[PDB]
């Protein structure tokens, strides 16, 4: 699983060394760095629910579509497995800023997303536009510092381009 | 692999939950600037520790250097010098991720069964991981003796707490003992 | 060369993935420490001479042997090339704090040398000893600050263990 | 490859001499973390801006999604695209490690070659590079037009100053120009 | 194992091949060549502890250094394996010149000897010294025929090389 | 591999003395070329004993040749030639060496397994090796006779002794007996 | 070309060998054994024409059916052809006791041989008897030496084998 | 590769016709034993005729080991030994043989334009070259100087005749001009 520490070890390994200068380095970074994502870690994981209900919302309402007969959106079920969806993201999210990689999301979100999706007619628009409302939603220093908030941002935008 | 961090997110995930409890991970920063020292000293000690070691290994079982030793003809030292220095770089690897998964993974998984197939004796490659243990005990401590070091002892000048960080030490003497434990 | 940018880079390329979370936060590790070293580097710059002069001289007075006929600190030419030896690899070691990885080190200094020092007939243990003379000689606050010796002394442990 | 100041190293090594004026050095770090905004802010609207700029190239030249048009049929669009977003990812290396080298090495050697080879138009590739040229600065700068986004207009939120990093600006566009240059 | 049979097999099997005129060839090589090597095996079989000696004691005479404080020939065990290991070397040119080929002396002694000797910080000028002299010590027709010493002495040179 | 001279040396190096008796060794050198006749002797009438070998246990067991049998239909034939005549290559090499590790190393290690998974007949194998086996001593005592050979009688016209090489008769029937051997 | 020095010269080179023990020993072999194999080259070299020409004569005279019309020996182009195969075998043959390696006839003379002679029609039995005659034919020592004779058969049983 | 023998027969086969003188083949055979002294000269005293080579080109050319120069830095001056030795050890090779051709299809083809590429310089590669060239002739003479050698002074003790092998120093000297012709 892909963070800072994981890939200098990993180069490390395939070059035989042990921990050397740039990778003592490295992890000073994620140590400099994580009180940042860190932030924004906790913040999303006390308001996991609400920050993807509306994002849930937005794509909805960008795509009414999705609510005619036979479409993504048009049962309980449907309805219901789109915010978990949007949610599994979200979660994944803070997974990513716990970690300082991208790891987490790699793994267990994008991976496998777009088959997934083409197999059962998942339309990815609506994807998008859940996680691009997220990524304009944010300001700070009201809902984190502005550090915090381009952590939490990065990784919505690396989420959108890999559904890009 | 993972890290002290992608373990709590593999553990949470596991009822697909948030990660809440940050208490012990921001703990686990605080103390980066130690753990780096402690990986800084250990590594920049490596060679001296492998030697060391091994030879140490050697002293206490002149067995491993007779007709029929392990450690005999030249290429079996040579071998076991080398392997001595593989456990301690996924060690030290450990150390740096706050996890052994990269040493049960990369190292451990089938080490014991290797051994057996080649007949390198378990008891003294155990001998040695334990002298490696007291080796990166002091080294973090930055309490190495003299006696033991001679003219090649070093000092790695980190700043000084009264525990001397033994939070490290118990965690870097608990890989070792993963080996130990692997390899018996 | 390696250095903490160099090496997220190339883990970046070998996945063909753009700079993510975890590369940014490496090289704000490269920021974090660059005072240390760079400290550590100017001191080096400025006194290389000295330095290298006394480390050379302790070696050929662990080994006074190396001063009679026909060994390697025996002629006026020997006993130059000595010292330049020394000198090549504090040079080195300036190189390497300045990029923040062994680079310069692993590539120009220590790629090779035992080949050379054994067609040669040269002694490794004077040069472990010069270069070990110099790791125990500094104190901080004294010569630099207590993080740029550690980066200096880190390199020269780098160094020794190379040959050892 | 090289970055900023192992490029430096190099320089300094032809005179066999120290590294002496960290100037610029010391100058590359206080930039530091505008480098980093700057690189965020390309690799995060990387894809708006491959597609718009392949877009761009063909609305400015039709004949390439017509018959015997290098962006025709399908597979040929998709390794138009690939290609952009190939191109863009080794610059966006190159200001990351503030040196061109990289690039130069992994992406445009062999390249003209490549093209020639296949019947890439050298043309309509510039322009395509020349757009996403537009692009990266406008986003470094952060000052992208709603004109050119439309919904898709993103705003990075970094602490602003007068020149608007107007220096890696420079350097960013001069990474694009080297990719013209290596096709002319 | 190398020696003349053993080549020509392996370079037979690689090719698929029942053993040929030149691999016959070969064997009468050995046969012929016996003689004069297995001369050279009964010679140093019989009298290794003084050969040895001798060029242990050369080795340190050589280089009295060995004998201070924390270096290699200082203290009874030291000593012991020094000369221990000047002997080690003469059994393998033994098992050589009996097998007609460098392989004893390339697999049990050579191979990875110089990571023994950078490990445990032993110079090899005391080795090389220690094989010089016993090269240079003897003279035919007293210690044997000139062809027996050619054998002896070829597989000596051997040695050295292989440290140089 | 080894040869009888290097496992000698092999066996010096157990307790890591220098070899002393050179007595066998002594009268290895003296049956040099005896030992060169011998292996002239298999492998240059090596394809009449493949063949003749394979054709005996065959007419000996028609069943190889039935449907279900192993040497049915023309691509198992040739699998049990080319069998046969590696088999016979393998102890040529541990006639000329003077010892049977490469026999064991290369062509025997595995050679039951790989049988067992390929439903080989192992009786059978047995029987093409034990002519092979009688055809072998013939050729080096050089007694082939007309009954078994007809117009492919070959002489050798080495210089004959009294007991015609009994000795080497003996060590060659001992690695085709090794091969049996090796088959459970 | 195989020989004695080639296989031993190819076997150090792939281990980056200089020449040593076993190489020398092994050309030992060829200085020892070229005095029977060079007598034979000699005698073959001289009586070329009249040993192939009665081998040719009875392959034929076993194998009559091949003069019959469309047969291999049936026309005098035919014939000639025959008689010159028999000669080039016995001419490569002469090559390799000079080289004292099969090498000229593995690459000269085996390598191809049964997919020409499978593509023209041309049964092997009448080559093989051919050769058969011819190494049952000599006697020593009114041919040759028997060592020399030895050496000439051996290559005869040699492309024997390779048609069988 | 050939030897002086399969040379023979190439050039016979060029007209196919039978190798008809063997004077020659026996004048080479007359001086086997020669030529193995000659081979195990050079072989024996090769790491300190490479050493001293390199050496006495460096001393030669301060250039060399100066900024920029060919044997600068460490992984250079390795390179540049690892090179002499490969040179000296195809033409030991050669001199076994009795043949160039091992030399020129193993070594010596393409070696030039491999060194142009590199800019490895010719007036030093083939200064290197004229040392060993010296060297060898000294040693298959068994006349090395104590001047030349000083400690390491080797001596042969091969039978002396009055010309002291000159046609085989002629002949080492041959292939050691062809590398000097090959490369510049
Ligand atoms: C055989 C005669 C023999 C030995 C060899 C030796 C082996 C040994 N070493 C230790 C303990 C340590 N070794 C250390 C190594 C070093 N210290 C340094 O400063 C340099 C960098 C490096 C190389 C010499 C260190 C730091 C220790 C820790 C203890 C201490 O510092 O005093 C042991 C003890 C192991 C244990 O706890 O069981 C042994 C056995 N001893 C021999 O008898
Ligand atoms: C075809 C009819 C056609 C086009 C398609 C379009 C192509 C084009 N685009 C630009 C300039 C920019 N495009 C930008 C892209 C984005 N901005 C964003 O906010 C998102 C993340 C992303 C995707 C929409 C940006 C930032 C620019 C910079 C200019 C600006 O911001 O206004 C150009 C101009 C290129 C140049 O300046 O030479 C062109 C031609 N135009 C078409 O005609
Ligand atoms: C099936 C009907 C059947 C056979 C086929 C045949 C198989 C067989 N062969 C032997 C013994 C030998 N064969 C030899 C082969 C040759 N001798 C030559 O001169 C040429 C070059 C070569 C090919 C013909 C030799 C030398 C022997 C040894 C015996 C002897 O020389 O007289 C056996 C006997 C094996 C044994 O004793 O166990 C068998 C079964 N026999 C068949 O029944
Ligand atoms: C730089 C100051 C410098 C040198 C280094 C040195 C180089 C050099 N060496 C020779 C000639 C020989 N060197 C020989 C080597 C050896 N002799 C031995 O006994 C041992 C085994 C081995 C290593 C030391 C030999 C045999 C010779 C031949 C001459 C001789 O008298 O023996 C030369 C001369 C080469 C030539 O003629 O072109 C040079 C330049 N000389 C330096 O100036
Ligand atoms: C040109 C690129 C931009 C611009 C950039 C500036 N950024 C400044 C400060 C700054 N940026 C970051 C984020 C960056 N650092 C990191 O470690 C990581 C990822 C791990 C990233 C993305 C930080 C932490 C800081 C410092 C704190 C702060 O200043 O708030 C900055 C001010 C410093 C300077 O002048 O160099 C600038 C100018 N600003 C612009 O005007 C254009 C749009
Ligand atoms: C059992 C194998 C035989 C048998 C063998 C004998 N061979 C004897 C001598 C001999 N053989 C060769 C040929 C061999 N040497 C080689 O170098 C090569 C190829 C490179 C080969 C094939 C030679 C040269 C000699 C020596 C001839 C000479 O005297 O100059 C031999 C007599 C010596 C002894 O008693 O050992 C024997 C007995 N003889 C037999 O009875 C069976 C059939
Ligand atoms: C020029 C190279 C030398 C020189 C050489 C001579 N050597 C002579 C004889 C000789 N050398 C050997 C050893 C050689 N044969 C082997 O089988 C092996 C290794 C397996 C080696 C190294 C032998 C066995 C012999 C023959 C016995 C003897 O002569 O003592 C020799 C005399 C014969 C001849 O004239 O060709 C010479 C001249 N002599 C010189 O003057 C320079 C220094
Ligand atoms: C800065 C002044 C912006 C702006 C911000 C507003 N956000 C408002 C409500 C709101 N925002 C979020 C997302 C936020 N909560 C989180 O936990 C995280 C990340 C973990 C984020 C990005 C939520 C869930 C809510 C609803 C609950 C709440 O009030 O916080 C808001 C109130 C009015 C509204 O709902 O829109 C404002 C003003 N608005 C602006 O105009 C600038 C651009
Ligand atoms: C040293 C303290 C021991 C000892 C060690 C020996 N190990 C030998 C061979 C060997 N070791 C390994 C494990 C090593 N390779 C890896 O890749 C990793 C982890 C990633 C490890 C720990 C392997 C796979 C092998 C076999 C291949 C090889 O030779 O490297 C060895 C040689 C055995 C032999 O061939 O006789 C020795 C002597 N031996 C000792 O006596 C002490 C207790
Ligand atoms: C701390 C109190 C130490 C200690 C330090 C002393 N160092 C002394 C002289 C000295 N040290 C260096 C190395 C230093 N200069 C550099 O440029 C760099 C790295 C770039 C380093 C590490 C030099 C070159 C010199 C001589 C010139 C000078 O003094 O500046 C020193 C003076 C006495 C002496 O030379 O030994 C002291 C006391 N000494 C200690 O006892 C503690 C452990
Ligand atoms: C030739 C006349 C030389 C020369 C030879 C001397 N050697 C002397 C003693 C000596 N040499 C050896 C080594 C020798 N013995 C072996 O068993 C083997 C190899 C298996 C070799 C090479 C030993 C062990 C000894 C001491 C016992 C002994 O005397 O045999 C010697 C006596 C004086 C002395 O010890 O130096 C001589 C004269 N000396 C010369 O000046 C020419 C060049
Ligand atoms: C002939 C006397 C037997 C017999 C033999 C068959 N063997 C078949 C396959 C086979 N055999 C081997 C072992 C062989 N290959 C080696 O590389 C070596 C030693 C280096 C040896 C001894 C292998 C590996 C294989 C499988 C690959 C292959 O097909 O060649 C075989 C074909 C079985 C099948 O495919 O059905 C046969 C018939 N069969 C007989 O009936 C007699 C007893
Ligand atoms: C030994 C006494 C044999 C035997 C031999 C006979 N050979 C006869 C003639 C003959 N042989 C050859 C082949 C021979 N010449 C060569 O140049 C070479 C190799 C280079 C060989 C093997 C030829 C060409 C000829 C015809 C010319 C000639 O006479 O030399 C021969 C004369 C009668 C006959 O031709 O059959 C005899 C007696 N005959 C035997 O019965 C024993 C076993
Ligand atoms: C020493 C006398 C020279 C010198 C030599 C250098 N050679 C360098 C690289 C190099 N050399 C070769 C040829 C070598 N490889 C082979 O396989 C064979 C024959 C089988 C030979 C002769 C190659 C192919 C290469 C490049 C690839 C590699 O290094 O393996 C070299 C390094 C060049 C560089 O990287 O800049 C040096 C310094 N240099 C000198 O100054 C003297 C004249």
């Amino acid at each position: 699983m892909k963070s800072v520490v994981t890939t200098v070890i990993a180069a490390a390994d395939a070059a035989g060394r042990f921990p050397s200068s740039s990778d003592l380095e490295s992890v000073q970074g994620s140590i400099q760095r994580s009180a940042a994502r860190l932030e924004a870690a906790e913040k999303l994981a006390g308001n996991i629910d609400a920050v993807a209900q509306e994002a849930y919302n937005a794509c909805i309402q960008k795509y009414p579509y999705l609510n005619n007969s036979g479409e993504a959106n048009s049962t309980d079920t449907f309805k219901a497995k789109c915010l978990r969806d949007v949610k599994h993201y979200m979660r994944l999210i803070q997974y990513s800023l716990v970690v300082g990689g991208t790891g987490p999301l790699d793994e267990w979100g994008i991976a496998g997303q777009r088959e997934v999706y083409r197999a059962l007619g998942l339309p990815t628009a609506p994807y998008v536009e859940a996680l691009s409302f997220a990524r304009n939603r944010g300001c700070a220093p009201r809902d984190m510092s502005a550090q915090a908030l381009t952590e939490y941002n990065a990784l919505l935008d690396y989420a959108i381009n890999s559904l890009s | 692999m993972l890290d002290a961090f992608s373990r709590a997110v593999v553990q949470a995930d596991a009822s697909t939950s948030v990660v809440a409890d940050m208490g012990a991970l921001k703990q686990f920063i605080a103390e980066g600037n130690r753990r780096l020292d402690a990986v800084n000293a250990i590594a920049s000690n490596a060679s001296c520790m492998v030697s060391d070691a091994v030879a140490g290994m050697i002293c206490e079982n002149q067995g491993l250097i007779q007709a029929g030793g392990n450690c005999y003809p030249n290429r079996r030292m040579a071998a076991c010098l080398r392997d001595a220095e593989i456990i301690l770089r996924y060690v030290t690897y450990a150390l740096l991720a706050g996890d052994a998964s990269v040493l049960d993974d990369r190292c451990l998984n089938g080490l014991k069964e290797t051994y057996a197939a080649l007949g390198v004796p378990t008891t003294s490659t155990v001998r040695a991981v334990q002298i490696m243990k007291a080796q990166a005990a002091a080294h973090i401590k930055d309490t190495p003796s003299e006696a033991r070091a001679g003219g090649k002892l070093r000092k790695m000048g980190s700043p000084v707490v009264e525990d001397r960080c033994a939070s490290l030490v118990a965690e870097a003497s608990s890989y070792f003992d993963r080996v130990i434990s692997a390899l018996s």
